[PDB]
């Protein structure tokens, strides 16, 4: 289908569209028009990625300059081979309709872990060991040795792709990481390296967020990253959350006493290299003094252990010849272990500034910014001229120098939190050192200094103007798109009173209520004995849900649950928890009903979707406040008070829906998708709450249906279910949810289209 | 042997029929049962709706059903272990039921890559530097617990794709063909209109004199006046009631005889017994035709072979009990009808066989 967006053609790979994604795609265009950043809200299971890669690949079409190459930012694997999945489509759809195959690239970038084919490397459960088993193979020196002896550890793969895959681009088109794979094997190339070659002529790069927002893995991509780049964001409503676990530095006792052993190791190497030849020492302090641009510049390979974490100023300043020599900087690396080892002694939690910490170390071992700063660099060449092969054991000591870097020249928006006892269980003995970031801004800010624009969407966007706040910038566009619906899909109501009026609430003093966990079981029991299969239910803590659970046990209402629909409940095991989605999708499409239990902060609610079979009913156990007793999450509030005018409250109140929305939103595939939402608690009924919901969802919200009881809810699911199980046809939603080729060219059609969307 | 034997004994009737089909050599019981030739699911309250029935006079009364054991083991293989382990050597059936209900086992208070690998769902797998047991072994015997009967129910990149394709792709914006339909449209319409009536003779009137005869009613009647004394007369009311008298033209026949007492009850029932087994012989005879292959001959003509054996050996002494009694009623008439048109059939089919052969 052919579409007119204000001037523009959009080859819409399917026959009808949704009013909502034309606003969606004229709005997109008029961000575009301005070359900024903008954030848009989109109802989930509306097809909005069809609807952006249509249009940026008209925008491609139309004028490659303006967008000189597609950057995708997603969330997990499997949404990288949808998004590849449907951008093949509509590729398909474009050569079809012009009658020839188009000079367009697609490519999917993943980790090694997920690009590698050597058999040796295979079995390795772990991306670390995959890629230092790789570098084992893949040295730039040792490629040299093994092509002077081929009995050398030598990994062939990236042999014959430096041979052969350099000369010959990749074909147009778009490649799965199963077909990038294929390719490799038919070729005998690795794709990963060879991904990374054709980064540089691929239209469109996808990849998730730490593949370009962590500093450390920055330059992996961005060196091939001109300034009219254009950057998608989608679901990135927990974006400042993966940008404060990136910039987080975590550091235990067992780290310290690994770090130790390993630098021991280094200097036992150290000695015994310099024994057999002094003169690479000498050969390391010429390549120091003379400047670090020719060491790094000219190995590519290399990027191991890259740590772009420096400024630019930074890389220019050599390192001081007080640490020059590498048993001298040995020494300093001890010295420095052993004041954090001291530090760590004490017995209660300190918190500390990064400027304060430095000026205790100065104070107690000479230590001055200057040569702290380089720390990175002279690990990173002090690690390479060795010829270190298992870099996984010395990987504390990386993390260690990293820390001490960032200490040495990050100070605003940090914190060093020490903690010598468990939170949970104080009495054992665990020293951790937190040195926590309260600024994800600055993970994002040379995203927006230096590409075009970047585009930012996902389905639970409540607050339009927190986002400016939480990412530090002003977005040229902030539009939200309601949801309009010929046939209602989503029913959420809220019950706050239970069978015996109990006020139903999850707070941490009234969790432990026996009263609250028994109405909740016999509203799971009423809701299994009446609502379809598909049943989800999300908790506020896995300690909650496990009390809750064995209360219903030793009560036996969980029995009477058992009996109607079958159970499952996931664990803290991975394994385990795979193959409870498993039972339970397996249950729900073989006819017997299956519930599932969760937490709002689990992997369930993290990358998993639910189909119209599957989400039919989804249930919140209170508004999921993260447990406060994490200072680090106290500190990012007195942060962001003090930095933002934000209450602590308020933002706990916004995280809380996000999640909570989270979980709820992904319920929804389209129009003939229609799910339950139930939110089982009193607190939802708060205005500040209760306005922090989705628009798409917030607006459907019925007051009638507001502080409901469990037999009221019941009455409503069995109403909503009869109507929205009866038959429908697409016919009804044309002209009203459904537009055709000729009901969109209506002007009629166009102001209300126009009138859908809302900019704040 | 003992089996058909138990069955025959559930119908006495058929074992009647049995024995007056092989022991009067009629029928061998190779072809007397030539033609005479429940799995339940596992439900997971299997568990929590058994329980140890505790009658007041403390009675502990197990009920021990096979199909609750047999649940059991599907459910728990672990169980039929312990059952095959200890009985009947090591210990008894009931005390190790016993033993179950005082353990701690009872009174206890992926092949999909995209959705399931919850390992693989994130590419940045680093270190750590960037009544619990209670519950925890509940959740696990219950998840395990589902899992059995799950399975117990039942008793590569292309499916990636296929999966992924199923997940993406939108009913609406699909094909919504469902045309499976045949339409019919007959050639003559008016074969219903007049159906399976049989030609009449509608005759049509004469020449314009039909006309003629319509102006004439029509004057007839144009100038109309009700009469009363002219509707009906004494004459002709004496008339009606003759016809409508008992034993009138009207009054078809009038009473009839008691059939009930003109024939004994026992005489009643083997006349049953006989229409039931002529009825079935002749059925198999109806199954076996039309004889489509050459083996079907022999059959039919072991059916007709069997017909006269079992006429020979029952309704003519039938017939002679009957007619000692001289009874006026021809019961027997009907089973001859049947046979002889069984006989003529076959006969007519043999005939038809031989003229194609020649
Ligand atoms: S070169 Fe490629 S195939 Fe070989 S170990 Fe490295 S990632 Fe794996």
């Amino acid at each position: 289908m052919k579409l007119n967006v204000d001037g523009l053609l959009v080859y819409f790979p399917y026959d009808y569209i949704y009013p909502e994604q034309f606003s969606y795609m004229r709005e997109l265009k008029r961000t575009l028009d301005a070359k900024g950043h903008g954030v848009l809200e989109m109802p989930s299971g509306t097809g909005k990625t069809v609807s952006l890669l249509a249009l940026i690949m008209a925008y491609q079409r139309a004028y490659p300059l303006e967008v000189t190459k597609l950057i995708y930012c997603s969330r997990t694997v499997p949404e990288i081979e949808k998004v590849i999945e449907e951008l093949r489509k509509l590729l398909n759809f474009y050569e079809k309709q012009e009658g020839e195959k188009l000079p367009f690239l697609g490519l999917a970038l993943s980790s090694r872990k997920n690009l590698c084919i050597h058999p040796e490397v295979t079995p390795l459960r772990f991306g670390k060991d995959v890629d230092g088993k790789c570098h084992s193979l893949t040295a730039s020196y040792v490629r040299a040795q093994y092509q002077h002896d081929t009995s050398l550890p030598h990994c062939r793969f990236y042999e014959e792709f430096d041979a052969h895959g350099r000369e010959v681009p990749l074909p147009a088109g778009i490649y799965n990481l199963d077909d990038l794979k294929a390719l490799g094997r038919r070729q005998g190339w690795c794709p990963y390296f060879l991904a990374r070659y054709s980064i540089l002529h691929a239209n469109v790069v996808v990849y998730s967020y730490h593949y370009l927002l962590d500093p450390k893995i920055a330059d992996l991509v961005s060196k091939e990253l001109a300034r009219k780049a254009v950057v998608v964001f989608d679901e990135a409503h927990n974006i400042d959350n993966v940008c404060i676990d990136s910039m987080s530095v975590n550091l235990t006792r067992r780290t310290l006493d690994r770090c130790q052993g390993n630098l021991e190791t280094l200097q036992k190497t150290v000695l015994r290299i310099k024994e057999t030849d002094e003169q690479r020492l000498r050969d390391e302090y010429r390549r120091l003094v003379e400047g670090l641009r020719e060491a790094s510049a000219a190995r590519e390979t290399d990027a191991h252990l890259a740590n772009p974490v420096l400024p630019d100023e930074v890389l220019q300043e050599a390192v001081p010849g007080s640490i020059r020599t590498a048993e001298h900087f040995l020494g300093f690396l001890r010295r420095l272990l052993e004041y954090v080892k001291w530090r760590l002694r004490v017995q209660h939690v300190v918190q500390e500034s990064p400027p304060a910490f430095l000026s205790g170390l100065a104070q107690r071992v000479c230590i001055q910014r200057k040569p702290l700063r380089f720390c990175a660099e002279r690990l990173r060449s002090l690690l390479h001229t060795l010829e270190i092969t298992d870099l996984a054991d010395f990987s504390p000591l990386t993390l260690l120098a990293n820390f001490a870097t960032l200490v040495s020249t990050y100070a605003k928006g940090f914190t060093i939190i020490i903690e010598p006892f468990d939170d949970r269980t104080p009495t054992i003995a665990n020293p951790i050192l937190h040195f926590s970031c309260m600024d994800a801004s600055l993970a994002i800010k040379p995203v927006f200094e230096r590409f075009q624009s970047v585009i930012i969407t996902s389905g639970t966007l409540s607050p339009l103007d927190i986002y400016p706040k939480i990412l530090d910038f002003h977005p040229v566009t902030m539009a939200t798109f309601t949801m309009t619906l010929a046939r209602v899909c989503l029913c959420p109501m809220i019950i706050g009173r239970g069978n015996d009026q109990v006020a139903i609430s999850s707070k941490f003093e009234t969790r432990e209520d026996i009263a609250v966990i028994r109405n909740y079981g016999n509203l799971l029991l009423e809701m299994s004995a009446v609502v379809p299969d598909g049943i989800v239910a999300f908790f506020t803590s896995y300690q909650y849900m496990e009390s809750t659970v064995a209360s219903w046990y030793e009560q036996g209402i969980l029995e009477n649950i058992q009996r109607n629909k079958l159970l499952f409940i996931e664990t803290q095991d991975g394994a385990e928890t795979s193959v409870a989605l498993e039972k339970y999708q397996e249950a729900c499409e073989n006819g017997r009903g299956a519930i599932l239990l969760s937490v709002a902060r689990g992997k369930v609610s993290e990358g998993i979707d639910f189909v119209h079979h599957y989400g039919r009913a989804v249930i919140m156990f209170g508004v999921p406040y993260v447990y406060t007793q994490s200072r680090i999450l106290k500190a990012r509030l007195e942060y962001l008070r003090d930095q933002f005018q934000i209450r602590e409250n308020d933002f706990l109140t916004f995280d809380a829906m996000r999640h909570a929305a989270q979980c709820v939103g992904r319920a929804i595939r389209g129009k003939t998708d229609y799910g339950l939402m139930v939110f089982a608690d009193k607190r939802f009924a708060r205005g500040d709450k209760r306005g922090k919901l989705p628009r798409w969802i917030q607006e459907h919200l019925t007051d009638a249906n507001l502080n409901l009881t469990v037999d009221e809810g019941v009455q409503v699911a069995k109403y909503f279910l009869r109507q929205m199980a009866q038959p429908f046809h697409r016919e009804d939603q044309l002209g009203l949810s459904l537009l055709s080729l000729e009901q969109l060219e209506s002007e009629e059609t166009l102001k209300r289209i126009e009138q859908i969307a809302q900019q704040l | 042997l003992e089996e058909k034997n138990r069955m025959l004994q559930e119908d006495p009737v058929l074992f009647q029929l049995y024995k007056d089909l092989v022991v009067s050599q009629v029928i061998s019981a190779e072809e007397f049962w030539a033609n005479r030739l429940q799995d339940v699911g596992i439900s997971a309250a299997f568990l929590a709706d058994v329980r140890p029935q505790t009658d007041g006079c403390n009675g502990l009364r197990y009920n021990l059903t096979s199909d609750i054991i047999e649940s059991i083991f599907r459910t728990y293989p672990a169980v039929k272990m312990k059952y095959a382990e200890n009985v009947p050597h090591n210990m008894t059936e009931k005390e190790f039921w016993t033993r179950f209900f005082q353990s701690h086992y009872f009174h206890r208070d992926g092949v999909k890559n995209p959705l399931l690998d919850l390992t693989a769902l994130e590419d940045k797998p680093l270190d750590e530097g960037y009544k619990e047991n209670s519950n925890a072994a509940i959740i696990k015997r219950f998840n395990h617990h589902s899992a059995m009967v799950l399975a117990a129910g039942l008793r590569q990149p292309a499916v990636k794709r296929a999966k992924l394709q199923e997940s993406i792709e939108y009913e609406d914006l699909g094909k919504n063909n469902s045309v499976k339909t045949i339409a019919l449209n007959l050639k003559k319409s008016d074969r219903y209109y007049h159906g399976p009536t049989p030609i009449q003779s509608l005759q049509y009137a004469t020449s314009q004199d039909i006309i003629n005869s319509f102006q004439s009613i029509r004057q007839e009647m144009e100038a109309y006046t009700p009469k009363l004394t002219q509707v009906l007369s004494s004459s002709a009311a004496s008339s009606t009631i003759t016809a409508l008298s008992p034993g009138g033209a009207l009054m078809q026949g009038g009473t009839q005889q008691a059939i009930n007492q003109m024939v004994p009850n026992d005489i009643q029932s083997e006349l049953k017994h006989l229409y039931v087994a002529v009825g079935e012989l002749l059925r198999h005879f109806w199954s076996c035709f039309p004889v489509n292959t050459p083996f079907l001959e022999e059959k039919v003509v072991k059916m007709k072979s069997n017909l006269e054996r079992f006429q020979v050996t029952k309704l003519c002494p039938f017939q002679e009990k009957i007619r000692r009694q001289y009874l006026s009623t021809n019961l027997v008439s009907h089973i001859e009808e049947m046979l002889q048109t069984a006989y003529n059939k076959l006969h007519t089919w043999q005939s038809r066989r031989l003229m194609k052969k020649t």
